């Protein structure tokens, strides 16, 4: 409860986990209990407007979300300077796992991964919260088999009963409506990125790999069909619908380019990769699909997760 | 993980300022001067009623763990408002708050800011964040005043006049430690109970039936609680 009083000297920095927005991410261990933690350094010494509003956002969101599939912020610590955000230490991220090539996930593994991720996203959506940065690097996996959702700095409240920022998700997982300029979007942007990682867990490669927005839009349209009023009556309302159009009017061929994945998985992937966000799967009904209906996690086993990398 | 931000009137009589020898009426004026400083500064910059109230709440809580004999009231006030702007998503530059603060205070009042008023406010942000335990999100009686008054059906002019006087009572309550006493829902019904007595209004006639009309808005609120909140608001006019 009393956060911000404990000092960082109670932890020992092992190494650098990564580089976040406010600073670097540090692997550390508690000198009193032995618990591994992740520390986010939030510098304010040099900042012109003191404590970053981006970190203030990330703080007051993660302190409203308590869930097994959402990373829990344990405490906040200072030095005596700067502040450090204490998170429960996860063992891996899905991006680093897939890019290594040393891991192979069974459909039993993917069903367990998707059940936790969709359960955590439904919890955030039920609290009217968009993640707005779902990607493989922000899905954290434990050696016990637990999945968690991380980096809520870009998460924003959603008007349930108003406009927000257009370009918010990394391009490989950004839905077609944001590429076309939608600014009053819905939680459906989050279930789309999870559609890209459901397919990515069966390919070890991101589904839609481009670098420019227009070059991205045709890539999805080459798989899901080009955005048209026939399957998505509101394409005509998005700004860059005419300025940013594919080469030709492609046909949806998702059920065959992914014919190798299980039928229940392919049926869920089609429902989650639909062009029209009004026709897109809800996080609540993703767990009611045939692929995630009867997946009791206590009857599962952790995967082949390695322990060392030429990191 | 959620700390408790409410004190008894016995706890409010043993604040760090009282222990260091300050007079209770002197601390009460320091809170009045400081809260009305975050109020005057906030409107001049065009800030929103939650943003002013959040800065004032930070201010009253800051002086439950620090005494006024160690931390000047106005530097802390300007610091609380600067932090309240970021939390409530209406951020104002600290340089503007001080240029404004200099425009409303004396030569001796602004003297608390030192030679570098900007940094003096910046270094205090760390102390304030630890003091508020990083519990940044707070609720104010404004939203509950509107939320509860919406369910009142009756004379539109009398109901609108009711929430107009209760709104200013929410403004005046921010100069007292009522924020450190009762939840925002209790203050919202208290200012409605107070405004209904000054207007000679019977609120329950705008609810269902006759009656403790607030038992449908807030659970188990004895009248002695509401009449105690009314006293501390009315005493501001003495
Ligand atoms: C020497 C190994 C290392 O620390 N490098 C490292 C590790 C990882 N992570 C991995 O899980 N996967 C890499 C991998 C993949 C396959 C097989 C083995 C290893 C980390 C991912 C984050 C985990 N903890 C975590 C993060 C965030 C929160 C929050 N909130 C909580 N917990 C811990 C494991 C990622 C990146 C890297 N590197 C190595 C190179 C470094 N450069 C050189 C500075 C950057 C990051
Ligand atoms: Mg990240």
């Amino acid at each position: 409860s009393d956060w911000g009083k404990r000092c960082v000297d109670k932890f020992d920095i092992i190494g650098i986990i990564g580089e976040g927005t406010y600073g670097q991410v540090y692997k550390a261990k508690d000198k009193d209990t032995g618990e591994l933690v992740a520390l986010k350094k939030v510098r304010l010494d040099n900042e012109k407007e003191g404590f970053p509003i981006t970190a203030i956002r990330e703080i007051k969101i993660l302190r409203q979300l308590i869930h097994r599939s959402v990373v829990n912020m344990k405490e906040i610590v200072t030095d005596k300077g700067a502040f450090y955000l204490v998170f429960e230490y996860m063992d891996h991220d899905l991006m680093g796992l897939l890019e290594s090539g040393l891991v192979h996930f069974s459909e039993d593994h993917i069903k367990s991964f998707m059940k936790q991720l969709m359960e955590g996203l439904e919890y955030c959506h039920k609290k009217n919260f968009l993640h707005r940065d779902i990607k493989c690097s922000n899905i954290l996996l434990n050696n016990s088999g637990q999945i968690k959702l991380a980096d809520f700095g870009l998460a924003r409240l959603y008007n349930s009963e108003r406009p927000y920022t257009n370009k918010v998700i990394t391009l490989w997982y950004r839905p077609p409506e944001l590429l076309l300029g939608e600014e009053r979007y819905t939680p459906a942007i989050d279930v789309w990125s999870c559609g890209c990682i459901l397919g990515e867990l069966f390919t070890k490669k991101p589904i839609f790999q481009a670098n420019l927005e227009l070059a991205q839009l045709e890539l999805i349209s080459r798989l899901c069909g080009s955005p048209c009023p026939a399957v998505w009556p509101d394409v005509i309302k998005l700004p860059y619908f005419n300025t940013m159009k594919p080469k030709k009017q492609y046909r949806r061929r998702l059920r065959e380019e992914f014919s190798f994945i299980p039928s229940a998985a392919l049926d869920l992937l089609d429902h989650m990769l639909t062009l029209d966000p009004s026709k897109r799967c809800t996080a609540e009904q993703t767990l009611q699909s045939d692929f995630l209906k009867d997946v009791e996690l206590s009857k599962m086993a952790p995967p082949d997760l390695p322990h060392w990398q030429d990191c | 993980t959620k700390p408790c931000w409410y004190w008894d009137k016995k706890d409010l009589a043993h604040t760090p300022s009282q222990l260091e020898g300050l007079d209770p009426a002197t601390e009460a004026r320091y809170r009045r001067e400081g809260a009305r400083f975050i109020f005057d500064v906030g409107t001049r910059l065009g800030l929103h009623y939650d943003t002013l109230a959040t800065g004032i709440i930070y201010f009253h809580r800051f002086y439950m763990f620090h005494s006024f004999k160690q931390f000047p009231r106005y530097v802390t006030g300007a610091c609380c408002l600067f932090l309240a702007g970021k939390v409530e998503e209406t951020p104002k530059k600290c340089k503007d708050i001080i240029k404004t603060a200099r425009s409303l205070l004396n030569d001796v009042q602004f003297g608390q800011f030192g030679d570098d008023p900007k940094e003096e406010v910046m270094v205090l942000e760390r102390i304030l964040l630890q003091t508020i335990k990083f519990d940044l999100q707070v609720e104010h009686p404004y939203q509950f005043l509107l939320k509860y008054a919406k369910q009142l059906k009756g004379d539109k002019n009398k109901i609108q006049k009711l929430v107009q006087m209760a709104w200013t009572f929410v403004n005046d309550s921010l100069c007292t430690t009522l924020s450190l006493q009762w939840e925002p829902e209790i203050i919202a019904v208290a200012v409605m109970y107070l405004a209904g007595r000054l207007c000679k209004f019977e609120i329950q006639e705008w609810t269902s039936k006759p009656r403790r009309w607030w038992e449908q808005f807030v659970q188990d609120v004895p009248v002695d609680v509401l009449e105690d909140i009314c006293h501390q608001i009315l005493d501001l006019y003495s």
